[PDB]
């Protein structure tokens, strides 16, 4: 189907064939060494450039390395840079530079790459979706909803113009807006639209409106695989690890880490006691909308497994005790910090984003009444002195309705399941 | 933007490759 040879490369098709027959029979390095010749015998054909980027590309593939693909993505900017590149080719050449960009992390040139892409292509739908996401990658939310509206003031039905649209609008707390754009992208079935994501938060966007149904598109998307369970709806997980939504100490393993907290809670209270009277500021609001009303901040001393010495200078005893646990202060998926929270206060019904941490909560202010925390169908209450361990993975709500504050502390540590080396190479989050 | 408590960004991991 896909027209790949200009007027030139059609007189040299033989050669381009036999090229790319070693090519597809596996026969990598012939395959390259066959398309280099071509280029250098025939230095503006573009259909020789291309197989010499996709030998470069498969090259990536079999020996697992970023930096053949680094090459790969030059060779494909070399294709779009020849004179009279058929259209279909310059299409495939740049798209395929765009998303072997997005495979090695390299989001701004991807980006780069979508914003050529729909200058050379106005009409293409798809390359403007495509742009879109190349937006949401490197965190602009606003030029990726202009986008969308641009893709769905042409094509209204786009499903996935839809789900993404409705995604961003939920995102900026466009709650009952988000709805039915997440909804109708994902009944519309189109590709890119079965995506955990989507099911995700228009379950909760419905349960923030009071909407019954939320729970409908949970077990739709537990059904289709995106959620180990209705209860359970991270996306970043280890397929495998045992899911409960309260641990106890010895159930983790982490017994050493449970008593040192528990025995030193004190001066783990009065350092963060400090913090709040001497050094406000660095308890700073909770910034993920997972609050309905009230107040809430939180003091961290290590997120993504990396120590905050800045932060570690206001609870300099907390961070000597804690360094001697690697299990929390090396989870890359998980963080350290003080939260607290005043009356007043309701945190949505919330899921964390990884299997691959549980949460230790120690008490170190609790008042008589008014606060307590539901995960799954379980709902606790926090002691001075007194670890609690839930899995975050799961969904969980949290209520301050007491007269004075609530400070906890809480540790994050690697899901004990996990092997040496899973806790090595898991990306951060 | 982190996915700390939430799932809240488009992507919660930023990828490098293999
Ligand atoms: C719902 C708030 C709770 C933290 C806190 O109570 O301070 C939470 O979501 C968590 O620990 O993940
Ligand atoms: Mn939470």
């Amino acid at each position: 189907k896909p027209k790949l040879l200009n007027k030139f490369d059609k007189t040299i098709k033989a050669e381009l064939d036999a090229a790319e027959k070693l090519r597809k029979r596996g026969k990598i390095e012939e395959a390259v060494n066959a398309f280099k010749e071509l280029v250098r015998k025939y230095p503006q054909s573009p259909r020789a450039r291309y197989g010499k980027a996709q030998c470069e590309d498969d090259l990536a593939e079999k020996r697992r390395s970023n930096e053949v693909l680094r090459g790969a993505i030059e060779t494909y900017q070399e294709v779009a840079s020849l004179p009279d590149v058929p259209a279909d080719l310059l299409k495939l050449s740049l798209k395929r530079r765009s998303d072997r960009q997005q495979f090695l992390g390299h989001m701004r040139g991807s980006l780069l790459t979508l914003q050529r892409l729909v200058q050379l292509f106005p009409n293409d739908t798809s390359l403007k979706n495509d742009l879109g996401v190349g937006y949401l990658l490197i965190g602009d939310n606003d030029n990726a909803k202009k986008v969308y509206e641009e893709v769905l003031s042409v094509t209204p039905n786009d499903g996935f113009a839809k789900v993404h649209y409705g995604f961003i609008l939920k995102a900026q707390n466009k709650i009952a807006e988000s709805i039915p754009y997440l909804k109708e992208g994902i009944e519309s079935g189109d590709p890119g639209t079965d995506d955990g994501r989507f099911y995700f938060h228009l379950g909760d966007a419905m349960q923030r409106v009071g909407n019954k149904e939320a729970y409908k598109w949970y077990e739709l998307g537990h059904k289709r695989g995106h959620f180990a369970s209705v209860w359970q709806r991270s996306l970043y997980n280890v397929n495998g690890l045992k899911a409960q939504p309260w641990w106890t100490p010895k159930e983790t393993g982490y017994t050493e880490l449970v008593k040192s907290l528990e025995r030193n809670w004190k001066l783990i209270r009065d350092e963060g006691l400090a913090v709040m009277d001497k050094a406000k500021g660095l308890f700073l609001p909770e910034d993920e909308n997972l609050r309905e009303k009230g107040d809430w901040s939180q003091f961290t001393l290590w997120q993504q497994g990396r120590r905050n010495e800045n932060a570690c200078k206001g609870a300099p005893k907390t961070c000597t005790l804690l360094e001697k646990f690697p299990e929390t202060t090396g989870c890359r998926r998980g963080q350290i910090k003080y939260s607290i929270m005043h009356p007043g206060t309701h945190v949505w019904p919330h899921t964390g984003p990884t299997n691959c941490r549980l949460r230790m909560h120690l008490g170190l202010v609790i008042p008589k009444e008014g606060c307590k925390i539901r995960c799954a169908n379980e709902t606790k209450t926090w002691e001075e002195g007194k670890v609690l361990i839930f899995d975050d993975s799961f969904e969980h709500e949290v209520w301050q309705d007491a007269s004075s504050f609530r400070l906890i502390f809480i540790v994050d540590v690697w899901h004990p399941e996990l092997t040496p080396q899973q806790r090595r190479s898991l990306p951060a989050i | 933007g982190k996915c700390k408590d939430g799932l809240g960004e488009y992507t919660c991991t930023s990828l490098e490759g293999f």
